[PDB]
DNA sequence: TGCATCCGTGAGTCGAGGGTAATAAACGCAGCGCGGTTTCGGTGGAAGCCCCTCGTTGTTTCGCCGCCGTGACGAAG
DNA sequence: CTTCGTCACGGCGGCGAAACAACGAGGGGCTTCCACCGAAACCGCGCTGCGTTATAATGGGAGCTGTCACGGATGCA
């Protein structure tokens, strides 16, 4: 709906799906910012889902 | 579910059935008996002019005749505009 | 005239108190959003964001 | 402008289609649907009593 | 343009001087445009008489009490200021009462003179007492709106003269609230409803045509700039 | 007896919301019931044939328009 | 100012038209066929089922397995 949501749907960085860890299964650690983040995931733009 | 009653051809359908009724019984009541088997409506068989003969005691003929005399009478507006709202 | 006096319901998931929901008199609005009297809402905990 | 529009997010229903199994209505703004009412209401509903 | 809606105006009764008034189908938004200026009109364009100043023997500096009388000079100060009076004469008039021995005076004691004329006789004023024997000397004035109390710049000319405020207008007060009368059908139109409360010297409604006739006045100093401008307009009657 | 060790549970009211895969096959016989086909049939819809339901006259009578006169307010000098 | 012309007012009355009742000729009630429905039949054959196949062939591919806590039910020692 925008050229952002074209763009920035791009470069996601998924946890979930084969191999990746279901939601009920995604404990609260791993949804932490890890230190490791830093320059490698947007440490700011997650869904607040 | 396709088996749904849409229950507003329900109410409608009994709208249908008692319009029927009021439009019938302004007519005749020969002819509403004639018609409420000739169509078999209150009853599961349609019948024949020859079979109403028994019944109404007259000539098959006599009710060819009046079911044009119901139809044509009925085809006056006056019953086909209280009735065309009925589709 | 259909709507003279006729109460109605309003929901909002979710309902935690027994104040979750309410029962108001309507009246009609022109357009397509319902307008809450700004006082329920916190019963209803409802911000208009 | 946001893509979050009260043209888009309303929907009402007097009496539309219902469930294959259960009489029930059915969920969506496409079909005609219907309204959700949970348990979670139902407890503030005998609340009121 | 025409309105293409005749709006009415009904007057509904609350108090012998005090009313309301209802105004619709006014066209979308139409309801401040009037109403805040027609507030302001009716507490600052209706003519009237009030107190100005005031001067009593005894009093030179003892602006707390003063012999015969009991209670405090304020207080009989408050009384004189919320005084309903009518005057003919833009000059400053004059009013003297004089009461002897203890009792209650009241507004009905004072003698005023052709010319100035009290709507409030039996408004008590004083509760005498001691055999006190008083003269309260007014001086008075009509003229419009809320004017404050303009100090003795002669001080000892009129050294015992008190300064005071006037409510020349005779309204007292008057409030106005909008609404929604028709807004789907009839496209957001709009009703006004007014409350006036005024002295008993006049009436609510009578205030309300002479501020309707001073707005007119001064909306026509106005529409004297194009004589045939395409307006609005409103219809029969 | 403990005692570890699996294990069977729930873990948000709710809106956005239709679908994705694979292996060796052939001959032949029987029932078959659906669909080509093959009879007359009387009851069907015409064709021609007789007793009773619907239109002429014989007044009746209110109605009404021509007539008849009245009177006045008008019409012209 | 005088005197004539007109236009309703009200009735008069004699025509006049429309309603109401003695009833007789277009419908209601008769046969008299056969192109037909409709039956009854006489079929064959796609469509389903079911039988057989003759060198030897003789042990699953796959699945990716984890939370979080917790009571408790269950194999040991």
């Amino acid at each position: 709906n925008n050229p952002l949501s074209g763009l920035t749907h791009k470069r996601r960085l998924s946890a979930l799906g084969p191999g990746g860890l279901s939601r009920e299964r995604a404990g609260l650690e791993v949804r932490d910012v890890h230190p490791s983040h830093y320059g490698r995931m947007c440490p700011i733009e997650t869904p607040e889902g | 579910d396709s088996e749904a009653v849409v229950a507003v051809d329900a109410v409608s359908f009994t709208l249908l059935q008692d319009q029927l009724q009021s439009v019938l019984d302004t007519l005749s009541e020969r002819e509403a008996g004639v018609v409420r088997l000739r169509f078999g409506l209150t009853d599961g068989q349609p019948r024949t002019l020859d079979e109403i003969g028994q019944v109404y005691g007259v000539t098959r003929e006599r009710i060819r005749q009046i079911e044009s005399k119901t139809m044509s009478k009925l085809r006056h507006p006056s019953r086909s505009q209280v009735l065309r709202d009925y589709l | 005239e259909v709507i003279a006096e006729h109460p109605v319901l309003l929901n909002r998931a979710p309902t935690l108190h027994r104040l979750g929901i309410q029962a108001f008199e309507p009246m009609l609005v022109e357009g397509k959003a319902i307008q809450l009297h700004p006082l329920v809402c916190e019963a209803f905990n409802a911000d208009f964001d | 402008k946001l893509h979050h529009l009260v043209d888009d997010k309303i929907h009402a229903r007097s009496t539309g289609p219902y469930s294959m199994i259960t009489q029930q209505p059915l969920g969506g703004k496409a079909q005609f649907g219907g309204q959700r009412f949970g348990e979670m209401e139902c407890w503030a509903m005998q609340a009121y009593g | 343009m025409l309105i293409s809606q005749r709006p009415t105006l009904s007057e509904d009764v609350l108090t012998d001087n005090r009313s309301q008034f209802v105004i619709e189908p006014l066209e979308p938004g139409f309801g401040y445009t009037l109403g805040n200026s027609l507030r302001r009109t009716l507490l600052s364009s209706i003519p009237g008489a009030a107190v100005t100043s005031i001067r009593i023997d005894g009093v030179l500096h003892e602006f707390t009490t003063v012999p015969g009388v009991k209670e405090d000079v304020t207080e009989i100060i408050l009384n004189l200021k919320s005084l309903v009076v009518s005057s003919e004469e833009d000059e400053p008039v004059t009013m003297y009462l004089r009461k002897q021995g203890p009792g209650e005076v009241t507004a009905g004691d004072i003698v005023p003179p052709a010319g100035v004329t009290v709507h409030n006789p039996g408004m008590h004023i004083a509760t005498l007492n001691d055999k006190g024997k008083l003269e309260v000397e007014l001086v008075v004035e009509r003229g419009r709106g809320y004017v404050p109390a303009v100090q003795n710049r002669a001080s000892g000319a009129e050294i015992g003269r008190i300064p005071v405020d006037s409510i020349y207008s005779p309204v007292l007060k008057v409030t106005y609230k909008v609404d929604a009368t028709r807004v789907e059908q009839r496209t957001d139109f709009d009703k006004l409803i007014l409350d006036v409360e005024t002295k008993n010297s006049i009436s609510p409604r009578d205030a309300l045509a002479s501020a309707g006739k001073t707005l007119v006045e001064l909306f026509g100093l106005a529409r004297e700039l194009n004589v045939e401008a395409e307006g609005i307009e409103i219809g029969p009657s």
